[PDB]
């Protein structure tokens, strides 16, 4: 059975830069008869099916753009992205169809920009929720790149470890920026036995840690 | 058009058998072979077999080889994909692939648990500089996915949201948060419409400081 190794299995790329990925089959797909390659490219994005780019290894897709090019010959292949675009960041797998289907392990592409602050906003538990018996407290970071950050939290100077689930945004396919959330959940006796509720924020934009925070109550 | 529909999402218990369709149309479906794929949660794309469309003949894959039955009704141009005795790995969303060129269904997820459907609860996050930020939580629902708009959909700059996260509780949250200039609440009026169809739970939420 014919093998597929992709690499690398991640990148990031600056806008306008050159992508290149690679593929690997451990056997030819070079069909001696006709000499065509029997190796597509794929790309793939959040809930989408996949979408072909490039078949018998160098041809495209109709409707594919010019800056998804496909080359190689044998057992080596290269899918490039001449200049890519911001809306470009997806999975991309080849798949040799000779002997059955192989895809390969697929590469997440991302894309790299200026450094970019985040907006933090805190917002304290609803009452309604109160009467459920859980209190969520949530940390908003917004429209900021790159996507590494710290989110502390501190309840009257405790910090919470272990209680709290963060989320991410897909980077935006227009300015290639990150939303990210931290959610802190407590318990409704829990929460009325405290104050001071605050989300720190350390991120490469802020000049220094930026702590939104409110005295439950007020 | 031609195009490959596949059934609807499936929540199955452990043990149980589910059946997937993939309607084809638009060419001679007997003239083409039927690829199918699974991809798992966060996984890339694994090729599963392929059913001869003419004769039925059908070829699994290694890891696909005891439990996974291809099968066809030619007269309706529909392919058939059924999983027995489910475990907890076969959660994944099932795609059928056309021999030749371009062709894709757009997936079928199959969540296999023991967990029951929940409709959320949906609460406001209510209001800093510039800049205001509201939302909803919309939290403890199962299975995926709730869709948020604002507005009923004449609100859209500015949303976010997020990937839902699954609970110690095993059920799932998310919020959808969006941004506003200051000085615009008030006369502004921002409601978050929540639809979890699994559960057949619809909530308009008006959000205010």
């Amino acid at each position: 059975n014919i093998m597929m190794t992709q690499s690398p299995s991640s990148l990031a790329v600056s806008a306008g830069e050159k992508v290149t990925v690679n593929c690997k089959s451990s056997q030819s797909v070079l069909y001696s008869s006709n000499q065509m390659n029997y190796l597509a490219w794929y790309q793939q994005k959040p809930g989408q099916s996949p979408k072909l780019l490039i078949y018998w290894a160098s041809t495209r897709e109709s409707g594919v753009p010019d800056r998804f090019t496909g080359s190689g010959s044998g057992t080596d292949f290269t899918l490039t992205i001449s200049s890519v675009q911001t809306e470009d960041l997806a999975v991309y797998y080849c798949l040799q169809y000779l002997s059955s289907w192989t895809f390969g392990g697929g590469t997440k592409l991302e894309i790299k920009r200026t450094v970019a602050a985040p907006s933090v906003f805190i917002f304290p538990p609803s009452d309604e929720q109160l009467k459920s018996g859980t209190a969520s407290v949530v940390c908003l970071l917004n429209n900021f790149y790159p996507r590494e950050a710290k989110v502390q939290w501190k309840v009257d100077n405790a910090l919470q470890s272990g209680n709290s689930q963060e989320s991410v945004t897909e980077q935006d396919s227009k300015d290639s920026t990150y939303s990210l959330s931290s959610t802190l959940t407590l318990s409704k006796a829990d929460y009325e036995k405290h104050k001071v509720y605050a989300c720190e924020v350390t991120h490469q934009g802020l000049s220094s840690p930026v702590t939104k925070s409110f005295n439950r109550g007020e | 058009q031609i195009q490959l529909v596949q059934s609807g999402p499936e929540l199955k218990k452990p043990g149980e058998t589910v059946k997937i369709s993939c309607k084809a149309s638009g060419y001679t479906f007997k003239n083409y072979g039927m690829n199918w794929v699974k991809q798992a949660p966060g996984k890339g794309l694994k090729w599963m077999g392929w059913i001869n469309t003419y004769t039925g003949q059908p070829i699994y894959a290694n890891d696909f080889k005891g439990r996974f039955a291809f099968s066809l009704e030619t007269s309706a141009s529909t392919a058939y994909l059924q999983i027995n005795n489910l475990k907890n790995e076969d959660t994944a969303t099932y795609f059928c692939a056309r021999d030749w060129g371009p062709y894709w269904g757009q997936g079928t997820l199959v969540i296999v648990s023991a967990a029951s459907t929940k409709g959320p609860s949906v609460f406001p996050l209510a209001p800093s500089g510039g800049t205001a930020a509201l939302g909803c939580l919309v939290k403890d629902y199962f299975p995926e996915p709730v869709t948020v708009s604002w507005n009923s959909g004449a609100l859209t700059s500015g949303v976010h949201t997020f990937p839902a996260v699954l609970q110690s509780s095993g059920l799932y949250s998310l919020s959808s948060v969006v941004t506003v200039p200051s000085s615009s609440l008030g006369t502004q009026t921002y409601i978050c419409n929540v639809n979890h169809k699994p559960s057949n739970t619809k909530v308009d939420k008006k959000v205010e400081p």
